[PDB]
DNA sequence: GCTACGGCTATACGG
DNA sequence: GATTCGTATC
């Protein structure tokens, strides 16, 4: 009487649909952070949506958080939606962290961060980022161990006017998360992949053991077989699957099965419109359903960008010439169309078509890459640090003016040959 | 003085036994009424279809008696925020309502695909504690709206057009309901006009009878106009560059539509379209785009459509 | 004081009577208010087709008297955001009537230029108050609107004026002010107007200043060609003849000729000219082609700016090498 | 650095009125005020169109000021959180409501603020964390000079006098106000006229009562303008100058005379031209 | 000048001009300038109108020299008004209140012999609409209600406070000799009743109607659903208020008469809100039985 | 099921005040009746502060519980449900102006009830001008777990007089001071309202290091039973310390043995029991 | 004298 | 989506 993804849960580690390796990896990571030495803080757990990234950390509390706690077992798991009085929203996490902070002899108690504060709003985004900084540097000698699994997830289409960008794109640990968090000597950033379809597979049939009396009395239980290896061929959800399973399972008649549509991830959508799709041979479905599903990935200037970087990688870059200069050709005209819809479409339509009109079969591929554009900005930035300090010491010494275009041409330049040059003389 | 309520609002189903289109799914929420183990869904569809009035018929034959407190109907309408759904929600969610055996409460959450991000992830954390009580309907014109998360625990149950059969028994039913005198032609020009849009086949009958009476295809088509997707069609699949010409200039400038529409459908059909090269398709698509920049920069005139048509013209028949 | 008003403004019309050309949309909501109920409208077309003069006319001939507290306008040159449509529409259309006079008409004028979540907000607030609340929908753009908006809303079109109505309104206005006015220069106010009832007033107005004695004479087409600039059909075919017939010097000294004698604008002369080469034979398909796809550059080019002995020549070649294909 | 000082209400209610008006104000203007603190007197900085707040506080007022350094003139400077700063004084003079001084010194920075309360030894600690800055930094925090080309200094009416309370209500007359944002403030051979234009809401307040002391006109922020309303309450001596079209300078003074006179100007930058 | 109304005291035409500050705190109003006073008519969404009447007897230079008009009309802000009105006083601040006819600013000239502060505000040309439109009918009156300031703002300031999102007016009359009259409120809490009391002293008459204004009937009960977001808007009203008065007709339309020369007359217009739920009434009327 | 009136302006007035806290420590309020006692108790999401407030049978001039309905939970029974904290904090507040002549709080589960009722708890507040205002905000039925704490830790006992701690923590700010540090020492006690600083990358200040601290005395203390230096939090310590002084009828004790056993605080009332728990820190 | 209240203010949120 | 390496298993 009840969802199927509740009830048939997970009651050991066994249990849990997850690969060994990962399991393996997390469970070293939290018998590390366990330790009496602090070594790592905080483990910051990432993935997809519904890739156990959340019933694995209380099977594990359930046989580690007893086992080094004090004598005189769950998670500590933090609740946005308790509106406390006479407390600010945003203050509430910072009552939560500053309150957590007391669990380490005889309290021991992991803490869970998995329904993150409201951080589309600048403010407590920025306070919950200090919040976490303060963690990681605390002078505090103990400080009890703490994931955040930030659920990856691709933001739709808003109507917010500007408000940067960003979390306004992706729900990703790098848009909560600061550079200077996820570079932190303490913190461990442990991925999740999306669920095998060997696991998926494996507990769905063990569902189907489990209750298999109504199978066989709607005439399903002969049927189950095409419905289990479809559910897992088609969505890596362990949740999703569950629940659509659930759903064929109580239905009576021929209704046709369905599952949530996962979203094409930037390199993903790269190899899709540079190589194509195996399951689709007709280019205009499947850049339809790429626009359709995904157009805030597909809008950013930085998937034009990874298509000028990565076109390269078909058949190791052995490709004539010719389709390379039209590809660019047509990403510069993309470009000179100032952001529209058909810009887009044309600038990945003209890259498939090219691509088709070439595929030999028999030819190895490279791997890609993203844009080296935050590299040359940083470096463009250290150059206007230089420039403004030579002007600066330039100004100060003589009554000399000097355009910065002069001196990213000429001036720059021959400044260290001439002032340097000299000082070896002095 | 009218009180008289629209023939859209006056016909309105109010039983998951009238609601045409969609035989498999409407016979499953059948079985979901009739069983009452209803599951979250999210219906998702083209506008007009019975999507909202399958939530609430839904609602109707589930709760029962007790509707009047089971249900919370949201929308884009009421606000919609964190502090809405960390409030609202969350007291309706947790009310403890008694209901009959397998009976839960239904929060109908219609337009969710307007929802705001924030209010979606406070809607992940109610929706893992109160689904034992509550079960969320969501009701929204594109799923990947609502964040894959929140999708996770919930149904898809997705729309498909209504057919021109099941859009026809549903007229014929409000016909004979009304006693309006009809012409087969009147009820397939109604059916054409449509779209596979019931509400607007119901609101075009209704302005034909009310304005001209008898519905046949002349007095349908002298109030209702025929789709523009389907004239920017026309003049796009035209072989001969004349006749595309006439077909603009006749039936879409000076029949009153303006130059920047007649550009945003000719891309949506581009993109919707069939029978013609990927090759042809994306220069036509490039034309549009530069077409479309030249009319945004403020240069929207009938020349310009011209160059486009022509342009496309030449890169169908080369040199 | 309606005489200081402009001929736009104080030729308004009040009742549905006065409104011309859009015959068939005022015999429907005629039908529609006669009958009663009134379906949620939507008025689409050009501007200055009378999308306002026509919803302003119904909701003074429904409620005659009342037309202030049962109307409640909202349009661009006000805020229409998610605040102002959850707050002052909810709250205008989900109160009693003042008299129990009918519904309570909602005016959205220019709706086009309105955020999408203000218009997904809109649209229950339309489906969940439609007992005693009528929403009326006015936009130039159709693409602007969100698609469930226009399925719940009954969509009529106003098409661009006809020849006829605006030749009924000039009359009107020539007999209101006293006027003159020649059939030759009627119909060129028709061409001017293309479909637009306010520039027809502007231009009149301008001719009746333009005049020595605004009552004793009489609007001429020189007249109307001289106070908005526009080029005279003669000019126009006479610049067309020089570029498709003489060489290229005598053609530019006709067409600098035709722009300096009376100040013509190029941008003018080019749509002229494409007007006059519709009705064209030109058997081979490539002309056609070349025609278009050149002019339009040139005008896009003459939007930005640029060297008008340039944009002049290029027109004049232009046609030249499109009218090659011709043989 | 033994940046010891120590301040006492009982037997000197003028200098410690002084020292709390001074914290109060820059606490009000912005945070983070500086701290001049010198051997002959303490300047409290306060220094962002901004306007910036100066006084000299003489050493008479700290019954053991001791500034030992060895920068020029045993210079000390200190940007400090005035609102804790504020905080502290409000405890203080709340102690003094309810007759040990406010002793304060320089612990390590820190100040090692502290004094006690009798309602039974109550012993308020009360340390501030505080930053030291450098000469360069100091040497570059200057107070800004006024050119006496023009700047007439009208005499404001004391606050003792007939006239006081309503000099104050005429200050305060534009305050009430919403809508007001920049003042534009003039005065003539003398009399004040504190005249604000917008699109449609004119004003013309004017003093007609006697005043002490070509045309002078400025416009100033209204923000400002309460600050100096607030700062013309405590002093009984106040001078206001305008600079035409180039500044304004609320010049307040409490002549403890001798002994040093204390004083503390507010330079206010036209937030717009005439 | 057409116009020119000298007084001494400011706190009285003060607080009757903030009385309108619940409504649009920074918006137009309209003043109509007659014979017997100055009045402020402001409204808000269409479905509330509040006016003020300031008689003249309570100034004391009320002059109006304007002759080619029975009542002159100007429309000016209210903020700059009442922040001008709130002078307060130290010697008495002779205000010098004017206007100059068409296309002249109402100029507010106030005197405190050391002050000579003068205010002049630009009118804007009309609210363009007919003004008159929220007046109920006087011959469908249900019920009649009055009610003491004191008790009938502590039942509007308990209402905002628990948010009181939707409300409702509940008459009743009883030939027992009691009558009931009582406000529920729709909030995050449910649906909350303040019963007022019978004694006289709070309730002075109450008469329920039957849509004639004339027959008084026993055992109907007249429901109102009011939006409290227009409600609240005479809560403060009513604060310097020591008599109110209820009327409400079978149009939906609600008036409530506020006052304090002959004082001060607030004279409010309400909508009444659709009340599309049909179970509503029931429910509310199930619940009044206990 | 029970009916508990509260006809006095001070036991109202500590009433609110104890709703109010408990509502700026949990966002529900988790209220047992029992036949003897109302008990309202509240905790913190970590399980770190928790407060509950025993309104005895005393309390309320009519305190009847009639078990008898058809949820009920027996160890003795009593009857638990779960109310939200800021809906009641806005019952029990005084009315400015006016005064609450009778405040009545009550519910019937009983078949008698009809839908409208069902789950809804009433409360009845009469006012002096005869003005009666109903309630009904909705309940859930739970279930009441004693935390045996106070039966173990009756370990050093301190009791202090509550006036100059309510001072000093009305003048802390609960933005600026996070940290409680109470020592006790056999010379002198002292607590001070600390702030660790947290440095950057570069040796940095993210975080202030505001120390306001208060000594007082050795001898004013009441009963310092040494048998200190814990730290603990200090936002739900200066409400749970103002909770008392809001009833006219003021001390305070203080219970912790270990660092890592939390805290426990009881302060008395003629009527009204109150006791907190805070979970301090470790770092020995 | 203390109160209960009017005005001030620090401020989390708003768009 | 493509590459390279890597176990795990039938
Ligand atoms: N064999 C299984 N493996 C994993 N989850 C299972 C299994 N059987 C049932 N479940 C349920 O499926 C859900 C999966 O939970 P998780 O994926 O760990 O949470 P999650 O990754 O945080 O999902 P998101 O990110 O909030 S959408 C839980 O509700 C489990 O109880
Ligand atoms: N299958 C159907 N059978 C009968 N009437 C229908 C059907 N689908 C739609 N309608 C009519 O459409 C009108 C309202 O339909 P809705 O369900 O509100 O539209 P929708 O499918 O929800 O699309 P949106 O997104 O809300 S615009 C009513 O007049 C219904 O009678
Ligand atoms: N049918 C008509 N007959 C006579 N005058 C008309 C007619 N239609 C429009 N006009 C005139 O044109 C003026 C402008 O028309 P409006 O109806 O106010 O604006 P509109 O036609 O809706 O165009 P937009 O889209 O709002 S810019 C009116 O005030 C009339 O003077
Ligand atoms: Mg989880
Ligand atoms: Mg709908
Ligand atoms: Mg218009």
């Amino acid at each position: 009487g009840e969802q199927w993804y509740e009830k048939f849960k997970p009651n050991c580690l066994e249990q849990v649909a997850i690969h060994k390796r990962k399991l393996k990896d997390v469970q070293e990571a939290l018998d590390a952070m366990f330790l009496p030495n602090a070594k790592h803080r905080i483990l910051l757990l990432s993935g997809p949506s519904g890739c156990s990234k959340s019933t694995v950390i209380k099977e594990l509390s359930k046989i580690l958080v007893p086992k080094y706690r004090q004598n005189s077992h769950k998670v500590t798991e933090f609740r946005g939606d308790c509106i406390v009085n006479d407390l600010p929203q945003m203050e509430s996490f910072s009552e939560f962290l500053k309150g957590a902070r007391y669990l380490v002899m005889s309290n021991l108690s992991l803490i869970l961060i998995e329904d993150l504060p409201n951080v589309f709003h600048i403010d407590t985004r920025r306070r919950f980022q200090q919040l976490i900084l303060q963690w990681l540097y605390s002078s505090e000698p103990l400080l009890p161990p703490l994931v955040i699994c930030i659920t990856e997830c691709e933001i739709p289409e808003n109507d917010n006017n500007y408000r940067k960008f960003g979390i306004d794109y992706t729900f990703s640990a790098e848009t909560i998360m600061n550079k200077e968090i996820l570079m932190h000597p303490r913190l461990k950033r442990i991925k999740f992949n999306p669920i095998n379809s060997t696991l998926l597979k494996k507990h769905l049939k063990f569902i189907c053991v489990q209750n298999m009396k109504m199978l066989k009395e709607k005439n399903k239980w002969n049927k189950r077989q095409e419905v289990i290896d479809y559910i897992a061929q088609e969505t890596g959800d362990i949740r999703s699957a569950i629940t659509t399973l659930q759903f064929w399972a109580t239905s009576s008649g021929s209704l046709p099965i369905s599952t949530r549509e996962s979203t094409i991830s930037y390199f993903h959508a790269i190899g899709k419109v540079i190589h194509g799709s195996h399951s689709t041979n007709n280019d205009n479905e499947m850049i339809n359903n790429l626009f359709e599903n995904s157009n805030n990935l597909l809008s950013k200037e930085d998937f034009k960008l990874g298509i000028l970087e990565n076109y390269n990688t078909f058949n190791k870059g052995e490709f004539s010439i010719s389709d390379a200069s039209s590809i660019v050709d047509c990403l510069s005209e993309c470009d000179n169309m100032n952001g529209l819809p058909e810009s887009n479409e044309y600038g990945l339509r003209e890259v498939r078509k090219t691509f088709r009109n070439i595929s030999k079969q028999g030819h190895n591929h490279g791997t890609v890459y993203f844009p080296r554009e935050w590299k040359v900005r940083k470096l463009q930035n250290s150059f206007k640090v230089q420039a403004e300090d030579w002007l600066n010491v330039s100004l100060y010494k003589y009554n000399a003016v000097h355009s910065f275009r002069n001196i990213t041409l000429e001036f720059g330049y021959y400044a260290p040959l001439i002032r340097k040059c000299q000082s070896y003389k002095k | 003085l009218s009180l008289q309520l629209p023939w859209v609002e006056k016909y309105r189903p109010q039983v998951l036994s009238d609601i045409v289109g969609n035989k498999e799914t409407i016979d499953r929420l059948q079985q979901i009424a009739k069983d009452g183990n209803m599951p979250h869904m999210i219906i998702s569809g083209m506008p007009g279809i019975g999507k909202t009035t399958s939530v609430h018929c839904l609602a109707h034959e589930l709760l029962g008696r007790s509707y009047a407190d089971g249900v919370l109907e949201l929308n884009a309408s009421d606000d919609r925020g964190i502090d809405v759904v960390r409030n609202q929600i969350k007291h309706f969610a947790q009310k403890k309502l008694h209901l009959p055996p397998g009976k839960h409460k239904i929060v109908i959450l219609d337009e969710a695909d307007s929802m705001t991000a924030g209010a979606q992830q406070a809607l992940r954390r109610t929706m893992e504690l109160y689904s034992n009580s509550t079960r969320f309907a969501f009701a929204c014109n594109q799923s990947n709206k609502i964040i894959e998360p929140l999708q996770s625990r919930c149904a898809i149950l997705r729309y498909s057009k209504l057919s021109d059969e099941d859009v026809l028994k549903r007229l014929l039913q409000i016909i004979k309901l009304e006693d309006v005198k009809y012409t087969n032609d009147g009820l397939e020009a109604i059916i054409f006009t449509a779209e596979g849009d019931m509400r607007q086949a119901i609101n075009n009958l209704q302005s034909t009878v009310a304005g001209h009476g008898l519905v046949n295809a002349d007095n349908v088509f002298k109030i209702v106009d025929s789709p523009h997707p389907l004239i920017v069609k026309k003049m796009l699949l035209a072989s001969n560059l004349e006749d595309s010409i006439q077909i603009l200039r006749t039936d879409l400038w000076k029949k009153g539509y303006s130059s920047i529409d007649i550009v945003t459908t000719s891309f949506r059909v581009t993109k919707n379209l069939a029978q013609v090269k990927e090759s042809v398709r994306l220069e036509m698509i490039k034309e549009i785009g530069l077409t479309h920049m030249r009319i945004l920069e403020g240069v929207g005139t009938y020349l310009q459509l011209a160059s486009m048509l022509a342009k496309i013209h030449k890169l169908n028949n080369k040199a | 004081s309606k005489e200081n008003l402009p001929w736009v403004e104080k030729y308004r019309p009040e009742t549905l009577d006065e409104v011309y050309g859009q015959n068939e949309v005022i015999t429907t909501v005629r039908k529609f208010v006669d009958e009663g109920k009134l379906p949620h409208l939507l008025f689409y077309g050009p501007p200055g087709t009378g999308k306002t003069s026509t919803i302003v006319a119904l909701a003074r001939e429904i409620y005659g008297k009342n037309y202030s507290n049962m109307v409640l306008e909202l349009n661009a040159s006000d805020d229409r955001g998610i605040d102002v449509v959850r707050n002052q529409i909810k709250d205008f259309a989900s109160t009693r009537q003042i008299f129990s006079k009918g519904f309570k008409l909602i005016i959205l004028d220019e709706a086009d230029a309105m955020t999408n979540a203000a218009q997904n907000a809109l649209r229950r607030v339309i489906e969940r108050y439609t007992k005693n609340t009528r929403f009326c929908v006015l936009a130039n753009y159709a693409h602007k609107l969100t698609p469930a908006l226009l399925s719940r809303c009954t969509r009529f079109r106003f098409q661009p004026l006809p020849q006829e109505a605006i030749e009924r309104r000039i009359a009107n206005v020539l007999v209101h002010e006293k006027l003159k006015l020649s059939p030759n220069a009627e119909k060129a106010l028709i061409e001017l107007s293309n479909g637009d009832m306010r520039r027809v007033l502007n231009v009149l107005q301008s001719c009746k200043a333009t005049l020595d004695n605004p009552d004793e004479d009489e609007i001429s087409d020189d007249v109307i060609y001289e106070c908005c600039g526009a080029p005279r059909p003669s000019d126009l075919k006479a610049v067309l003849k020089s570029i498709l017939e003489d060489d290229w010097g005598t053609a530019h000294y006709t067409l600098n000729k035709v722009r300096s004698a009376k100040g013509l604008a190029l941008i003018d002369l080019i749509e002229g000219i494409v007007k006059i080469l519709e009705d064209y034979e030109l058997q081979n398909e490539e002309t056609r082609v070349h025609l278009l796809t050149k002019l339009a550059d040139i005008e896009y080019s003459i939007s930005k700016g640029g060297n008008d002995q340039i944009q002049g020549s290029a027109v004049i070649g232009a046609i030249k090498a499109s009218f090659e294909n011709e043989t | 650095m033994k940046l010891k000082l120590i301040v006492n209400g009982c037997e000197a209610p003028d200098d410690y009125k002084l020292l709390r008006t001074t914290i109060n104000t820059v606490a009000s203007l912005r945070k983070t005020a500086i701290l001049r603190f010198n051997s002959e007197r303490l300047t409290i900085i306060s220094t962002p169109d901004t306007g910036q707040l100066w006084c000299t506080i003489p050493h008479d007022v700290f019954r053991l000021y001791t500034v030992i350094s060895a920068r020029e003139l045993n210079t000390i400077t200190m940007e400090c959180n005035c609102d804790s700063l504020l905080s502290v004084f409000k405890r203080y003079d709340r102690v003094m409501n309810q007759s040990s001084n406010m002793t304060i010194k320089l612990q390590s920075c820190a100040l090692g603020i502290t004094f006690e309360e009798i309602v039974k030894v109550i012993m308020h600690s009360f340390k501030v964390p505080v930053k030291l800055l450098f000469r360069a930094q100091d040497t570059r925090i200057q107070e800004p000079m006024i050119n006496y080309i023009q700047l007439m200094m009208y005499k404001l009416p004391p606050i003792s006098g007939e006239f006081g309370s309503a000099f104050h209500g005429f200050i305060r007359r534009v305050e009430r106000y919403s809508n007001v944002n920049h003042i534009h403030l003039m005065g003539v051979k003398v009399e004040l006229k504190i005249i604000v234009n917008e699109l449609d809401w004119h004003l013309e307040i004017c003093w007609n009562g006697p005043l002490d002391s070509s045309t002078h006109e400025v416009i100033i922020r209204c923000k400002d303008w309460k600050v100096c309303s607030k700062l013309y309450a405590a002093f009984e001596e106040v001078v206001l100058a305008i600079s035409h079209d180039e500044s304004c300078v609320f010049h307040c003074s409490l002549d403890r005379g001798p002994r040093e006179r204390g004083q503390i100007i507010y330079y206010i930058a036209r937030s717009k031209g005439l | 000048n057409k116009f020119s109304a000298s007084t001494v005291h400011l706190e009285h035409i003060t607080t009757a001009l903030s009385c309108l500050t619940p409504f649009g705190s920074k918006d137009d109003v309209l003043i109509f300038i007659d014979a017997d006073g100055l009045s402020f008519v402001r409204e808000n969404n269409h479905v509330i109108k509040i006016q003020l009447l300031l008689s003249r007897e309570l100034f004391m230079s009320y002059s109006y020299r304007n002759e080619t008009e029975d009542h002159m009309k100007l429309c000016v802000k209210i903020n700059h008004i009442l922040d001008s009105v709130s002078v307060m006083n130290r010697d008495i601040v002779e205000c010098t209140l004017s206007y100059d006819g068409h296309g002249s600013p109402f100029v507010l000239i106030f005197e405190d012999s050391f002050i000579s502060e003068r205010v002049e505000y630009s009118t804007y040309l009309i609210k363009d609409f007919d003004t008159n439109g929220l007046e109920l009918d006087r011959e469908r009156i249900s019920f009649e209600a009055i009610i003491k300031g004191e008790a009938l703002h502590s039942a509007l300031k308990d209402l905002k406070e628990i948010g009181c999102k939707e409300c409702y007016v509940y008459a009743k009359t009883e030939a027992n000799d009691e009558n009931v009259f009582a406000l529920i409120s729709k909030s995050q809490l449910g649906f909350s009743k303040i019963k007022l009391p019978s004694n006289r002293s709070i309730l002075e008459k109450l008469q329920v109607f039957d849509g004639d204004s004339t027959t008084v009937i026993d055992g109907f009960a007249v429901i109102g659903f009011f939006d409290f977001t227009s409600f609240d808007k005479i809560r403060k009203s009513t604060k310097i208020a020591s008599k109110v008065l209820f009327r409400m007709d079978v149009h939906g339309v609600l008036s409530v008469n506020i006052l304090s020369y002959p004082g001060i007359v607030i004279e409010v217009c309400m909508l009444e809100k659709e009340s599309i739920d049909e179970a509503a009434q029931t429910e509310i009327e199930l619940l009044m039985e206990t | 099921s029970f009916k508990a009136t509260i006809t006095e302006s001070g036991k109202q007035n500590i009433w609110f005040r104890a709703i109010y806290v408990l509502s700026t420590i949990q966002d529900d309020i988790k209220i047992t009746v029992t036949t003897n006692e109302l008990i309202a108790w509240s905790m913190n999401e970590t399980d770190t502060t928790l407060c509950q407030v025993r309104f005895q049978k005393s309390f309320f001039e009519e305190y009847e519980f009639k078990p008898h309905e058809i949820g009920v939970q027996v160890i003795h029974k009593l009857y638990s449900f779960r109310v939200n904290g800021r809906h009641l904090t806005t019952i029990s507040r005084k009315p400015d102006g006016d005064g609450i002549k009778s405040f009545t709080i009550a519910v019937n589960n009983t078949s008698t009830c009809p839908e409208s009722l069902a789950n809804r708890l009433i409360v009845v507040i009469e006012m002096d001008s005869l003005i009666v205002k109903e309630y009904c905000p909705q309940f859930q039925p739970i279930k009441y777990d004693p935390i045996i704490i106070n039966l173990k830790y009756k370990i050093n006992y301190i009791c202090c007089n509550s006036t100059l701690l309510k001072n000093f923590l009305d003048n802390c700010n609960v933005n600026v001071t996070d940290e409680v540090k109470l020592e006790i020492n056999v010379h002198r006690l002292s607590i001070t309202a600390f702030t660790k600083a947290v440095y950057g990358k570069n040796n940095d200040l993210l975080r202030n290091a505001l120390s306001m601290s208060n000594t007082i005395s050795t001898l004013d203390l009441e009963h310092y039973c040494l048998f200190k230096s814990i730290i603990f939090k200090l936002k739900d310590f200066k409400n749970f310390i103002t909770i008392g002084p809001s009833w006219k009828t003021d001390n305070i004790s203080l219970w912790f043995c270990h660092p890592g056993d939390p805290i426990l605080m009881q302060m008395q009332k003629p009527g009204v029991k109150l006791e907190l728990v805070e979970v301090t820190d470790s770092n020995i």
